[PDB]
DNA sequence: GCTTACCTGGTG
RNA sequence: CCCCC
DNA sequence: GGTAAGC
C-alpha cells in the first residue's frame, strides 16, 4: 500500500544488499547497451561504470523496501546514504 | 529458458493451491483414452500404439510427432491421458483418512455423527485450524455409534428435537490390509465395507459437514480420495531407455501401469460376463493392489509388488522420498554446469582473495559476455584466438538464437561480431568466482575469489584463507563455480568476497590470521637480536608492493 | 534439523526478526539490533570495585576544594570552583552513573564486567590521542557543558529504530540501554579530563566517530539471520563428543553431556538421563 | 494481451460463462457499475456514433498536437479530412480505425459538439441504461413502436408518449448533413 | 558437480539471492512451461509456431502464462498429478496477506 | 454500444531504451500493441484517448534479465457487438447465400433465409443483387440489421444478422 | 477466585462458566504456597489494555496471529488471570541491550 | 522462565566443550522453540508440524505424507519461504531479494 | 500402557 | 565401493 | 537398529 515520503521510517542508509543489487542491476543494464548517465573517463567494465554512476549519484533507480505486511517505502538511490 | 519464443506472458508463481483431482477433471485434461497393456509395436511395426505409452501423450524417436501440438522432445511437457477403472479403488495415501471420515459420518445417511446440539462438538467446530479441528471432531465422533433421530433440546433436557433421523447403528471399522472391515451389533455382524459403499456415503456428505472436516468444496471433496479415473503420466515421467532401434527398456512405472491395465481389463471382462461373484472380489482386490502398489510400494501389509527380476518396483512415492529423492536430491540440491574440481595446493605469492586456476580449467569454464562498444574489439580478438589458445572463446551466440561452435564452424576464422551478441569466452584473470570446500558447514565454506590463470593442475590458494575453509594440502579437493550474469558476479564480489568474510559473526572475532611459516618467521624476524644489512633491507623493501620508495 | 528449522528467519525492514509466515520471533535482532561481526568484548567499568574507588574515579564536586577538577586539567578550572549552576549539571552526571552501576548489578548478578558490545571505545580515545598529539601536561580547552551536554546529545543519535511513536521510541531507548551505560561510564567528566586529557577538537572527533561506528554496527534488513544461527550452533555441535566420561570412576555423580545432551535438548526429550534440582 | 479494472474473483469454478443480449446482458466486462483508473466506481460509458465520432476526432487531434510539440528535440469533405489526420497519428496498419471513421463520419446524425451535447443532455434525464441511451442516439426512430422493437430492453422502462417526445426532439436536433 | 543442500544454505546465509536462482536454474535445469490461468495446471497445449494456446477442459485459449521452473519441479508436479494430487500454480495472490 | 473502457497493458522494455525519451517509446509501444487490436473480451480496441495523460507508473526491473516491466494504465474507445443489437451498416459483398454488411470495424452477414421470402437473389445484375416487390439490396446500400449471434475470430469478430423481423431492412 | 484445599468435585466444576460476564478462577491452596512470579527466571509480565494492544498491533503492522504466544494455563497467565486474546508485555534483562520487551498473546 | 532455562541449558552444552557461540544465535534458536507458547522440538514432530507452507515442510523429513495431507486439506502455499522459491527456481525474498528495484523516469530525464 | 512408523553427515 | 574433515 | 506418538 505505499508509505508516503514524509512518513517513511526505514533506514536512511543503503543496505549492503541494496548496494550489491544496484551495482549488479546497473552493470547488467550497462552491459546490455543501456544509456550511461556519467562521463566514462575511459571506463569499460560495466561494474566499474555502475560504481561511478553510484558514486556520482546518477543511477535512476529506486528501491521498494517491503514491510512484512505488504506495504512499502520507495527509496531513491540518490537519497540513500552510501557509507559502508 | 526452455527454448524458442512464446508469445504468452511470463509470470512467476505467487501461490500453490493443493487439491485432489475430481475424476471429471482427469477426463477433462486427458489427451488419450489408454486401453491396451501393449506399449508399442503396431502389431509388430516399431512405432507406439493407440493404447499405453501413448499415441499423443508425448513422443519418442526424437521426431516432433507429439499429436497436433507437434513440438518435439525438449519443449514438450508430456500430456496426461487417463484409464477408466472398472471398479472404484482407495488411494493408498488416504486409506487412514477414509477410515477416520467413516468414523465421523453415519455409514448409512452420510450425516455427521455429532452437531451443534452437543456442547463438546460446538467447541471443536469453533477450532479455526482445519487440521486440529478434524482431529477434534474425530476424537469425539469415533465413539458415537448410532445416527440419533432426536437429541435433548438446547433448553429442556427432558424434551427432544429431531436432528436428521436415520437412527442406524454404526460399525467398528478395522483396517485389514487394503480393506476396511466393520463390526455392527448375539455375536456381531462382521462385513467388509465396499469401495462403492464408502464412495456413495462420501458423495452424500453435506458441504457444511465436509467443510467442518478438513475438506474443500472446490479443491478437495472427500469422495475424491477414492480413485475412479486414473491419470496416466506422459512418457517424460516414465522414459523408455532406447538401446538403439528395435531394443527399448520401458520404465518400472510403464510396467506397473500395464499391470493396472491388465487387472482392469480382467475385472471389466468378468463384470460384463457371467460374474461368478467370488472371482469378481479377487480381480477387484488385485486392481486395488496394483493401484496402491504403483503410488506406494512400501506398505506395512508385506507383499512388496516385485519385478519378475526379484527387484521391488519403484513406487512414485519412492521417487520423492528424501536424499536422492526428487525434492531433496534434485530440487534442494542439483548437479550443476560451470563447475570445476581439483586438488588444492598452497601459494605464498597469491593475494588473500585470489585463486590459482589451472589453464585447462580456465579454457573449459566459460563466462558469456555481451558484445558492447566497450568490448567489441577485445571479444573479436578472443573469437580469433579460438577455443585452444588461453585468452580465447568457445561459442558465439547470435541475435538469431543458435550458437556458433568455434572449434568446428567453417566461419570460425571469419565472424564479424555485432552488438548484443554473446561471446562465451574463457574464464580470465580477475573474474569473480565462488570457491568451496565440502562439507559446507559455514557461510565461510563458500567465498568469492578473483581468478589467476596459472600452469599446473591445482587450484592454488593463499595460506591465510586455509582456516575458514578448514582445508590443508594433503590432497584435499576444492570446488569452483562460475557466475554467468553481470548481476550474480556483483553478488559474489560485493557480498561473498574473501576480504568481506575476515570477521566471523559466529564467534564475533576475525576468522583469518597469519599461519605456519609466516607465523613462525614473524616471531623470529622481530626479536631485538634480529638485524638486517642494506643488501637484504633493499630486497625486503622491494618485496612490499605498496612501499613508498623511501628507505 | 537446525538449518531446516531456522531457514526462513530473516531481519525485516522494521528491525524485527520474522519467519516465512511473518510471525515475530525477536522484536529487535538478538535483543540489541546489532550485526555480530561488529561486536567486541568491552569492559563496563562502573559495575566493579568499591563504592569508594568508583566515587574517586567519577565524582566531580566544584563546590569542594579537594574534590573539584584541578585547574591544571582544564582552562575553566580556576573560575569553575564554587559554580552552583554547573554543579547541578555534574550532580546529574554522577546521579546517572550511580543509577547505571545499580542497574548493571541487576543485569549481571555475578558482577562480570566484560560483555561483547558495538564500538570499541578504548581504541577511539587511543586513536584520538595519537591523532591530535594529546599533551598529558597541558590544560584542556573543553568546558564541563562541552562534555556533559556533548555526551547527552550523542546518545540521542545512537539510532537502531526509527518511528515517531512511543512504542518505537521506547523500543529504541531500550536497545541502546547497555551501550549507553558503557558510553556514560567511559565519557564521564572526571575520566575525559584527568585520564584521557582530551582537547575540544579531540573530544568532538571521538563523539563523531562513536556515532558513525555505532550506525555501521546495526544489522542490515535482509540478513539471513536464521541460517546464520543454525550454522553457528551447528559447526561447534559438529566438534562435540558422544562419550566424554569426565565423571567416570565416580558413580553417584552422573551427568549427560556433549552430543547426547544436545539431542535431549533439541528433541525436547521427555525422559532425560540426568534430571536434577539444585536447591539454594 | 490487455487487462481491465474489474478484479478477478472465482477460483477454479471452471467457466459458468453466461450469454450476452438486449435483456441488457452485456458481459462481465460491460456491466453498468464500472471501476475507473482512480479506483472510484464509474458508470458504463456507451457512445452514440456522433458522440463516438467526436471522441476519436478530438483524441487524434490532441495526439498530433503532442506529436508536433515533441518534434522540436462536410461529410464528403470530412471524410478526406479524417484520412489525413489518421495518416498522421494512426499507425497506417490500423484498417479497423479507417473503416470505423468512414462509417462514423457517414452515419453520425449530429455533426457539431453543441448538437451532440444537447442530445446527450436530453437522453440523460430518461434514466435509461447507457446502452439504450446510445441506441436512441444512433438509430433514428419515428414511433415509440420502432424504438421499442429495435431496442427491446426499453419495453416497460419509458412511457410510449414520453419516448415519442424524445424522438421528436432528437429528429429536430438531427444535422442537415 | 553437486551444488547440494548444504551449499544452498551458505548462499542463503550470504544473502546471494540472484546467485542462488542462477545456480539452480540457468546453471542446471531451467525449463519453460505453459500454465493455464484457470486450473493452475501444465495442461496448455501450446503450438508455438502457430501461436495456438488452448487448455481443453477449462476451454481456455486466452488466460495462459509462461513460467520458468526447474525441470525437476515440472517432473515433481507431474509425479504428484500422477498420484491424484493437484499442485495448482497461480501467478496472482488470492489471499492478499 | 461503442464503449469507452479503462484498461492496462503490461509492457516489458529493454535496457537500450532507458534514456530520456523512454515514456515516449512506451506510449509508442502501447499504441502499436493495443491500438487496432481485437479481443472477444473487450471487442476491437479502436482508439487510445488522452495521449498527453497515459499513466506509466514505476517499472520493476526483472531479476536475471535487465529489462523493466511497466503496467501502462490507459483509456480507449472499444466496439463490442451483441446478440440482439440493432445495427445500421452498408452492403459490401453479395451472393446466392446472402450479403455481408460493414458495421464500423466488423462485418455482419445476412443469410438468404434470415431475410423476408420476397427478397430473391438476382445473379444477372451488375453487381449481383437481392430484389423484392418494392426493394433492391446491392453493394453500397444501407441496411438496418439485428445481430443474431457473434463469433470471436483471433483479430476480428463476425456475426450473423437478420432483416426478417419488423423495422429492419433497407433504409 | 476459589481457593480449595484438595479438590473441587466435577459436579461443582460444571457451574464455573454458568454466570457471564463474571469469570470464576479455581486455584489449589498448594499451588499458591509459593508465588512463582517472585522467581529468578520470571520477568515482569504486564497486562495490556484493549487500546494499548490495538497500538502494539498497529505499530508493528501485525496480525494477532504473528505475535508470540502464551498458553491460557501458563502459571503467569493464571496469576494475572489472563483471558484469551489479552496481550502481555514482557520486560526482561538482556545481556545484549540492557532491557528487552517482548509481547505474548494469551491463547 | 522456560525459555530462560532452555537458553541456560543450550549455552551450557556448547560452552562446557570450551566452544563459543555469540549469544544472538542461541538466543534465536531458543526463541523459535518458544514463540508458540510451549516447547517446539527441532524435529519432524516439532517445527515441521507448524503452520508454515507445505512445499517448505515437505523439503525436510515427511515429504510424500506432507504433500498428500496438503492435497486432501486443499492447502495454499504463499511461496513466502526460501525452500518454495528454490523449488520454483525464483529469486527468494532473501538478502538481495528482500526488496524491489524500479526505474524512475522522473530522475532518468533529470540525468540528461 | 504396548505396537507402529519415522529416521539415520559430506563428496567422488 | 574407497575417501574425507 | 533408536525414540515417540499412535491405538
Ligand atoms: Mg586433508
Ligand atoms: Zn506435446
Ligand atoms: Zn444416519
Ligand atoms: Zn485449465
Amino acid at each position: 500500500k505505499a508509505i508516503p515520503k514524509d512518513q517513511r521510517a526505514t533506514t536512511p542508509y543503503m543496505t549492503k544488499y541494496e548496494r550489491a543489487r544496484i551495482l549488479g542491476t546497473r552493470a547488467l543494464q550497462i552491459s546490455m547497451n543501456a544509456p550511461v548517465f556519467v562521463d566514462l573517463e575511459g571506463e569499460t567494465d560495466p561494474l566499474r561504470i555502475a560504481m561511478k554512476e553510484l558514486a556520482e549519484k546518477k543511477i535512476p533507480l529506486v528501491i521498494r523496501r517491503y514491510l512484512p505486511d505488504g506495504s512499502f517505502e520507495d527509496w531513491s538511490v540518490e537519497e540513500l546514504i552510501v557509507d559502508l | 529458458v526452455g527454448q524458442q519464443y512464446s508469445s504468452a506472458p511470463l509470470r512467476t508463481v505467487k501461490e500453490v493451491q493443493f487439491g485432489l483431482f475430481s475424476p471429471e477433471e482427469v477426463r477433462a485434461i486427458s489427451v488419450a483414452k489408454i486401453r491396451f497393456p501393449e506399449t508399442m509395436d503396431e502389431t509388430q511395426t516399431r512405432a507406439k500404439i493407440g493404447g499405453l505409452n501413448d499415441p499423443r501423450l508425448g513422443s519418442i524417436d526424437r521426431n516432433l510427432k507429439c499429436q497436433t501440438c507437434q513440438e518435439g522432445m525438449n519443449e514438450c511437457p508430456g500430456h496426461f491421458g487417463h484409464i477408466d477403472l472398472a471398479k472404484p479403488v482407495f488411494h493408498v495415501g488416504f486409506i487412514a483418512k477414509i477410515k477416520k471420515v467413516c468414523e465421523c459420518v453415519c455409514m448409512h445417511c452420510g450425516k455427521l455423527l455429532l452437531d451443534e446440539h452437543n456442547e463438546l462438538m460446538r467447541q471443536a467446530l469453533a477450532i479455526k485450524d482445519s487440521k486440529k479441528r478434524f482431529a477434534a471432531i474425530w476424537t469425539l465422533c469415533k465413539t458415537k455409534m448410532v445416527c440419533e433421530t432426536d437429541v435433548p433440546s438446547e433448553d429442556d433436557p427432558t424434551q427432544l428435537v429431531s436432528r436428521g433421523g436415520c437412527g442406524n447403528t454404526q460399525p467398528t471399522i478395522r483396517k485389514d490390509g487394503l480393506k476396511l472391515v466393520g463390526s455392527w451389533k448375539d455375536e456381531p455382524e462382521l462385513r467388509v465395507l465396499s469401495t462403492e459403499e464408502i464412495l456413495n456415503i462420501f458423495k452424500h456428505i453435506s458441504v457444511k459437514d465436509f467443510t467442518s472436516l478438513g475438506f474443500n468444496e472446490v479443491f478437495s471433496r472427500p469422495e475424491w480420495m477414492i480413485l475412479t479415473c486414473l491419470p496416466v503420466p506422459p512418457p517424460p515421467v516414465r522414459p523408455s531407455i532406447s538401446f538403439n532401434e528395435s531394443q527399448r527398456g520401458e520404465d518400472d512405472l510403464t510396467f506397473k501401469l500395464a499391470d493396472i491395465l491388465k487387472a482392469n481389463i480382467s475385472l471389466e471382462t468378468l463384470e460384463h460376463n457371467g460374474a461368478p461373484h467370488h472371482a469378481i472380489e479377487e480381480a477387484e482386490s488385485l486392481l486395488q493392489f496394483h493401484v496402491a502398489t504403483y503410488m506406494d510400494n512400501d506398505i506395512a501389509g508385506q507383499p512388496q509388488a516385485l519385478q519378475k527380476s526379484g527387484r521391488p518396483v519403484k513406487s512414485i512415492r519412492a521417487r520423492l522420498k528424501g536424499k536422492e529423492g526428487r525434492i531433496r536430491g534434485n530440487l534442494m540440491g542439483k548437479r550443476v554446469d560451470f563447475s570445476a574440481r581439483t586438488v588444492i595446493s598452497g601459494d605464498p605469492n597469491l593475494e588473500l582473495d585470489q585463486v590459482g586456476v589451472p589453464k585447462s580449467i580456465a579454457k573449459t569454464l566459460t563466462y558469456p559476455e555481451v558484445v558492447t562498444p566497450y568490448n567489441i574489439d577485445r571479444l573479436t580478438q578472443l573469437v580469433r584466438n579460438g577455443p585452444n589458445e588461453h585468452p580465447g572463446a568457445k561459442y558465439v551466440i547470435r541475435d538469431s538464437g543458435d550458437r556458433i561452435d568455434l572449434r568446428y564452424s567453417k566461419r570460425a576464422g571469419d565472424i564479424q561480431l555485432q552488438y548484443g551478441w554473446k561471446v562465451e569466452r574463457h574464464i580470465m584473470d580477475n573474474d569473480p568466482v565462488l570457491f568451496n570446500r565440502q562439507p559446507s558447514l559455514h557461510k565461510m565454506s563458500m567465498m568469492a575469489h578473483r581468478v589467476k590463470v596459472i600452469p599446473y593442475s591445482t587450484f592454488r590458494l593463499n595460506l591465510s584463507v586455509t582456516s575458514p575453509y578448514n582445508a590443508d594440502f594433503d590432497g584435499d579437493e576444492m570446488n569452483l563455480h562460475v557466475p554467468q550474469s553481470e548481476e550474480t558476479r556483483a553478488e559474489l564480489s560485493q557480498l561473498c568476497a574473501v576480504p568481506l568474510q575476515i570477521v566471523s559473526p559466529q564467534s564475533n572475532k576475525p576468522c583469518m590470521g597469519i599461519v605456519q611459516d609466516t607465523l613462525c618467521g614473524i616471531r623470529k624476524l622481530t626479536l631485538r637480536d634480529t638485524f638486517i644489512e642494506l643488501d637484504q633491507v633493499l630486497n625486503m623493501l622491494y618485496w612490499v608492493p605498496d612501499w613508498d620508495g623511501v628507505i | 534439523r537446525l538449518v531446516k528449522a531456522l531457514e526462513d528467519i530473516m531481519v525485516h525492514y522494521d528491525n524485527t526478526t520474522r519467519n516465512s509466515l511473518g510471525n515475530v520471533i525477536q522484536f529487535i535482532y538478538g535483543e540489541d539490533g546489532m550485526d555480530a561481526a561488529h561486536i567486541e568484548k568491552q569492559s563496563l567499568d562502573t559495575i566493579g570495585g568499591s563504592d569508594a574507588a568508583f566515587e574517586k574515579r567519577y565524582r566531580v564536586d566544584l563546590l569542594n576544594t579537594d574534590h573539584t577538577l584541578d585547574p591544571s586539567l582544564l582552562e575553566s578550572g580556576s573560575e569553575i570552583l564554587g559554580d552552583l549552576k554547573l554543579q547541578v549539571l555534574l550532580d546529574e552526571e554522577y546521579k546517572q552513573l550511580v543509577k547505571d552501576r545499580k542497574f548493571l548489578r541487576e543485569v549481571f548478578v555475578d558482577g562480570e564486567a566484560n560483555w561483547p558490545l558495538p564500538v570499541n571505545i578504548r581504541r577511539i580515545i587511543q586513536n584520538a590521542q595519537q591523532t591530535f598529539h594529546i599533551d598529558h601536561t597541558k590544560p584542556s580547552d573543553l568546558t564541563i557543558k562541552d562534555i556533559v551536554l556533548g555526551v547527552k546529545d550523542l546518545q540521542e543519535n545512537l539510532l537502531v529504530l526509527r518511528g515517531k511513536n512511543e512504542i518505537i521510541q521506547n523500543a529504541q531507548r531500550d536497545a541502546v540501554t547497555l551501550f549507553c551505560c558503557l558510553l556514560r561510564s567511559r565519557l564521564a567528566t572526571r575520566r575525559v579530563l584527568q585520564e584521557y586529557r582530551l582537547t575540544k577538537q579531540a573530544f568532538d572527533w571521538v563523539l563523531s566517530n562513536i556515532e558513525a561506528q555505532f550506525l555501521r554496527s546495526v544489522v542490515h534488513p535482509g540478513e539471513m539471520v536464521g541460517v546464520l544461527a543454525a550454522q553457528s550452533i551447528g559447526e561447534p555441535a559438529t566438534q562435540m563428543t558422544l562419550n566424554t566420561f569426565h565423571f567416570a570412576g565416580v558413580a553417584s555423580k552422573k551427568v549427560t553431556s556433549g552430543v547426547p545432551r544436545l539431542k535431549e535438548i533439541l528433541n525436547v526429550a521427555k525422559n532425560m538421563k540426568t534430571p536434577s534440582l539444585t536447591v539454594y | 494481451s490487455t487487462s481491465t479494472f474489474q478484479t478477478r474473483r472465482r477460483r477454479l469454478k471452471k467457466v459458468e460463462e453466461e450469454e450476452n443480449a438486449a435483456t441488457l446482458q452485456l458481459g462481465q466486462e460491460f456491466q453498468l457499475k464500472q471501476i475507473n483508473h482512480q479506483g472510484e466506481e464509474e458508470e458504463l460509458i456507451a457512445l452514440n456514433l456522433s458522440e463516438a465520432r467526436l471522441v476519436i476526432k478530438e483524441a487524434l487531434v490532441e495526439r498530433r498536437r503532442a506529436f508536433k510539440r515533441s518534434q522540436k528535440k462536410t461529410r464528403e469533405k470530412e471524410l478526406e479530412s479524417i484520412d489525413v489526420l489518421l495518416e498522421q497519428t494512426t499507425g497506417g496498419n490500423n484498417k479497423d480505425l479507417k473503416n470505423t471513421m468512414q462509417y462514423l463520419t457517414n452515419f453520425s446524425r449530429f455533426r457539431d459538439q453543441e448538437t451532440v451535447g444537447a442530445v446527450i443532455q436530453l437522453l440523460k434525464s430518461t434514466g435509461l441504461h447507457p446502452f439504450e441511451v446510445a441506441q436512441l442516439g444512433s438509430l433514428a426512430c419515428d414511433t415509440a413502436d420502432e424504438a421499442k422493437t429495435l431496442i427491446p430492453s426499453l419495453n416497460n422502462k419509458i412511457s410510449d408518449d414520453e419516448l415519442e417526445r424524445i424522438l421528436k426532439e432528437l429528429s429536430n436536433l438531427e444535422t442537415l448533413y | 558437480l553437486r551444488f547440494g543442500e548444504m551449499e544452498r544454505d551458505c548462499m542463503i546465509a550470504h544473502g546471494a539471492a540472484s546467485f542462488l536462482k542462477e545456480r539452480l536454474m540457468e546453471a542446471s535445469d531451467a525449463f519453460r512451461v505453459h500454465i493455464c490461468g484457470i486450473c493452475g495446471l501444465m495442461t496448455v497445449i501450446a503450438k508455438l509456431n502457430h501461436n495456438q494456446f488452448e487448455c481443453k477442459g477449462c476451454d481456455n485459449k486466452i488466460d495462459i502464462y509462461q513460467i520458468h521452473i526447474p525441470y525437476a519441479a515440472k517432473l515433481l508436479f507431474q509425479e504428484l498429478m500422477a498420484m491424484n494430487i493437484t499442485p495448482r500454480l497461480y501467478t496472482d495472490r488470492s489471499r492478499d496477506f | 454500444m461503442f464503449f469507452i473502457k479503462d484498461l492496462s497493458l503490461n509492457i516489458t522494455l529493454h535496457p537500450s531504451f532507458f534514456g530520456p525519451r523512454m515514456k515516449q517509446y512506451l506510449k509508442t509501444k502501447l499504441l502499436e500493441e493495443v491500438e487496432g487490436s481485437c479481443t472477444g473480451k473487450f471487442g476491437y480496441i479502436l482508439c487510445v484517448l488522452d495521449y498527453d495523460n497515459i499513466d506509466i507508473q514505476r517499472g520493476r526491473i526483472l531479476p536475471t534479465d535487465g529489462s523493466a516491466e511497466f503496467n501502462v494504465k490507459y483509456r480507449a474507445v472499444v466496439f463490442k457487438p451483441f446478440k440482439g443489437e440493432v445495427v445500421d451498416g452498408t452492403v459490401v459483398s453479395c451472393s446466392q447465400h446472402g450479403f455481408e454488411v460493414q458495421v464500423g470495424p466488423m462485418k455482419v452477414f445476412v443469410t438468404k433465409h434470415l431475410m423476408p421470402q420476397d427478397l430473391t437473389f438476382n445473379a444477372g445484375s451488375n453487381p449481383p443483387s437481392y430484389q423484392s416487390s418494392e426493394d433492391v439490396i446491392t453493394i453500397k446500400s444501407r441496411i438496418r440489421v439485428k445481430i443474431e449471434g457473434c463469433i470471436s475470430q483471433v483479430s476480428s469478430i463476425h456475426a450473423i444478422g437478420s432483416i426478417k423481423e419488423d423495422y429492419l431492412g433497407a433504409i | 477466585i476459589f481457593v480449595y484445599q484438595n479438590n473441587i468435585t466435577p459436579s461443582a466444576m460444571k457451574l464455573v462458566p454458568s454466570i457471564p460476564p463474571a469469570t470464576i478462577e479455581t486455584f489449589n491452596e498448594a499451588a499458591l504456597v509459593v508465588n512463582i512470579t517472585h522467581h529468578e527466571l520470571v520477568p515482569k509480565h504486564i497486562r495490556l489494555s484493549s487500546d494499548e494492544k490495538r497500538e502494539l498491533l498497529k505499530r508493528y503492522r501485525l496480525k494477532e496471529s504473528q505475535l508470540p504466544r502464551i498458553q491460557r494455563a501458563d502459571p503467569v497467565a493464571l496469576y494475572l488471570g489472563l483471558k484469551r486474546g489479552e496481550v502481555v508485555k514482557i520486560i526482561r534483562k538482556s545481556e545484549t541491550s540492557g532491557r528487552y520487551a517482548s509481547y505474548r498473546i494469551c491463547m | 522462565a522456560g525459555r530462560a532455562a532452555l537458553y541456560k541449558e543450550v549455552y551450557n552444552v556448547i560452552a562446557s566443550d570450551g566452544s563459543y557461540v555469540n549469544y544472538r544465535h542461541m538466543a534465536l534458536l531458543v526463541d523459535v522453540m518458544t514463540t508458540q507458547g510451549g516447547l517446539t522440538s527441532v524435529t519432524r514432530h516439532g517445527f515441521n508440524r507448524s503452520n508454515t507452507g507445505a512445499l517448505m515442510r515437505c523439503s525436510f523429513e515427511e515429504t510424500v505424507e506432507i504433500l498428500f495431507e496438503a492435497g486432501a486439506s486443499a492447502e495454499l502455499d504463499d511461496c513466502r519461504g526460501v525452500s518454495e522459491n528454490v523449488i520454483l527456481g525464483q529469486m527468494a525474498p532473501i538478502g538481495t531479494g528482500a526488496f524491489d528495484v524500479m526505474i524512475d523516469e522522473e530522475s532518468l530525464v533529470k540525468y540528461m
